[PDB]
C-alpha cells in the first residue's frame, strides 16, 4: 500500500 | 495515550520523504558517518615486520586464521542491508539500508587488502577445504535463507538471526584475538585499527537490526510466537557450537599467551544473551559471575584502537 | 563472462576501474551537519532582493525535487550487473544520494520552504519535469537489458550530469560575485562534485556495455536518446523562467545557463560515441567557464 503522511 | 484504531505498518510504502515515521534511524546512520573510515588510511609495514620477526608459528597461525575467518564473512557481496527497503519501503530505511551497505563494501575492501598484504589470497581461495568453515557456511546459509522472502514472518526470522548472530557475534571472537596482540604485546597496531573500526561498525549494524525487530514487536506482537522463539533459540545454540570449533581451527598450531578459547566462548555466549534480552527473548546460556569479565577489556581496547 | 553475468568470487575485479569512482566519493566524503547556515539566512533576509530571494528559493526547490526523494537507481545496479564491484559502486553512490536527500531536506527546513515543496506539483513547468524524469526512469527495473541501457544512458547524461546543474550554477553565482550564501554554496559544490562522479561512473559503465554489446547501441536507441534529450533541455529552459519569475538577476543570466546545459550534454554524448546535438560555440559556453573553478574553490 502506497500513501502520504505530511 | 490514545492508541490509533488503524495505521500504516513498517511494511507499507510511505511516499513523502519527511517527516520520518522512524526518526531514530538517524542515530544509527550518524554513528556510522561519524566513525567513517577506509583502509587506504592505513599502512601495515610495521605490522608485517612484527609478524615476520616477533610472532611464533602458533601466533602467526592465529592471526592468519582469524583473518581468514573474518574474510569469509566480509570479503563477499553482503546484500542484506541493501535489500531492507524492499521489505520496509520507507525513505528512512532506504537511508539506513544504503548507509550500512556502503559500510559493508568498505569492509570487504579492507579485509581484501589485509589478505593481499599478508599473502593469504591462496589460502582464502581454498578456504572451503577446511571442514569447520564448510559447517560455518551451512549455519550462515540457514540464517540467510529467508532474506529475500515475501513472507514477512520468515523474513523477520532472518533479520533476528542476521542481527544477533552474523552482525553481533560471528566475527567478534576473531576481533578479540587480533586485538589481544596489541593489548597484551603491542604488536599489529594497524591491523588492530582496522579491526577496532570494523567492530564499531558491526555493533551499530546489530543495534540497528535490533531497533527494527523491536518496532516489528510493537506493530505485530503476534509474530513473536512460541515456535518462532524456539526456532531462534535452537539456531543460536547450533551456531555457537560451530563458532567454538572455529576457535579450535584458528588455534590449530597451539594455544597462545594473549587469549584463551574458553574465555572467547563465554564472551560469545554472553553477547548472544545480551542481544536476546534487548529483543525480549529469554536468555540461553546465563554465563556467570565471573567468566565473561575475562574479556571485559574488549570494549576498552576497541575504544582505544579507534584513535 | 559479460558485464550482465554474475561472478561469485570477490576478487580479482573484472571492472577494477570502479575503484577510481568509489575512491573519489570516499575522498570527497561530507555530511550536511558539517555546515551551519545562520550567516546565509542573515544575508538572505537583509541583502537579497525579492528577485534574488526567489531565484535562490526556486533553485533549491528544483534541486529538492530531484534530491529529496528515494532515488533507487544506484542501489539497484547490482541487479543488472551482478558483480561484487558494481554492488560496491552501487552502494557507494546510493549512500551518497541519502547524504544528498538529508542535506536538501535540511535546507528546505532552515529556509522555511517545506510548504512550497509539498505544493510543488502546482507549478506547471515542474509537472513537465516530473513527466520527462519519469520517462527516463520508467525502465530502471526492466529485465530487458536493452531497455535498461537506455534508462542508464538518459539517467547518466541527463539526470546526473545536467538536470540539476543550472540550479547549482545559480546558487554558486551568489557566492562568486556577491560573496553571499557561502555555506549553501559549500553544500552545492560538494553535491556537484558527487553528481559529476555519478555521471562519469554511468559513462564508464555505458562504454563497457558498448565494448561488449555494440549491437545494443543501434539507430533506434540513439534516436530515442537524442529526442528525449531535446525535449528535456526545452523543459529545463522553461524551469529557468520560473526560477527567475520575479525578475532577472545580476549574478547570472538565463541565456548563459541554457548554453551551459547544452554544452554539458554534448560533451557527455561525445564520451559515449553519440552525435552532438547542439554544437555550442566557444564564446557561448565560456560564459559559465567559471563554474568548475567556483566548485573547486567552495570545496573547502
Ligand atoms: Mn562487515
Ligand atoms: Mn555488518
Ligand atoms: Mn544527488
Ligand atoms: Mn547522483
Amino acid at each position: 500500500v502506497e500513501y502520504t503522511k505530511h | 495515550l490514545v492508541p490509533r484504531g488503524s495505521h500504516m505498518s513498517i511494511f507499507d510504502k510511505r511516499v513523502n520523504y519527511k517527516p520520518f515515521e522512524y526518526p531514530e534511524v538517524l542515530q544509527f546512520t550518524e554513528a556510522i558517518n561519524k566513525a567513517y573510515w577506509v583502509h587506504t588510511e592505513v599502512d601495515f609495514t610495521a605490522d608485517t615486520q612484527d609478524f615476520h620477526a616477533h610472532l611464533s608459528l602458533a601466533e602467526k597461525t592465529a592471526v592468519k586464521n582469524s583473518l581468514l575467518a573474518i574474510a569469509q564473512i566480509e570479503v563477499a557481496v553482503k546484500s542484506f542491508w541493501g535489500n531492507i527497503y524492499e521489505h520496509f519501503p520507507k525513505p528512512e530505511f532506504n537511508g539506513l539500508g544504503s548507509t550500512f551497505a556502503e559500510c559493508e563494501f568498505r569492509h570487504s575492501e579492507a579485509y581484501s587488502r589485509l589478505l593481499e598484504v599478508l599473502g593469504y589470497n591462496d589460502e582464502f581461495e581454498k578456504l572451503l577445504d577446511v571442514p569447520v568453515i564448510r559447517r560455518r557456511v551451512d549455519y550462515l546459509s540457514n540464517v540467510l535463507k529467508d532474506t529475500k522472502s515475501q513472507d514477512n514472518r520468515k523474513y523477520m526470522v532472518s533479520l533476528i538471526l542476521f542481527s544477533i548472530l552474523i552482525e553481533n557475534v560471528s566475527l567478534f571472537s576473531q576481533f578479540a584475538i587480533l586485538l589481544s596482540f596489541t593489548r597484551f604485546k603491542g604488536y599489529m597496531k594497524n591491523v588492530s585499527n582496522i579491526i577496532a573500526w570494523t567492530s564499531i561498525d558491526e555493533q551499530i549494524h546489530a543495534n540497528g537490526g535490533i531497533y527494527i525487530i523491536n518496532k516489528i514487536r510493537e506493530e505485530f506482537p503476534d509474530y513473536f510466537d512460541e515456535e518462532t522463539l524456539a526456532l531462534v533459540r535452537e539456531t543460536v545454540k547450533d551456531s555457537i557450537a560451530v563458532e567454538s570449533d572455529i576457535l579450535d581451527w584458528i588455534f590449530e598450531e597451539g594455544e597462545i599467551e594473549s587469549i584463551k578459547k574458553g574465555d572467547l566462548v563465554n564472551f560469545m555466549k554472553f553477547r548472544i544473551d545480551e542481544s536476546l534480552k534487548q529483543i525480549n527473548i529469554p536468555v540461553i546460556f546465563d554465563v556467570k559471575v565471573e567468566d565473561y569479565k575475562a574479556l571485559a577489556w574488549f570494549e576498552e581496547e576497541v575504544f582505544a584502537n579507534s584513535l
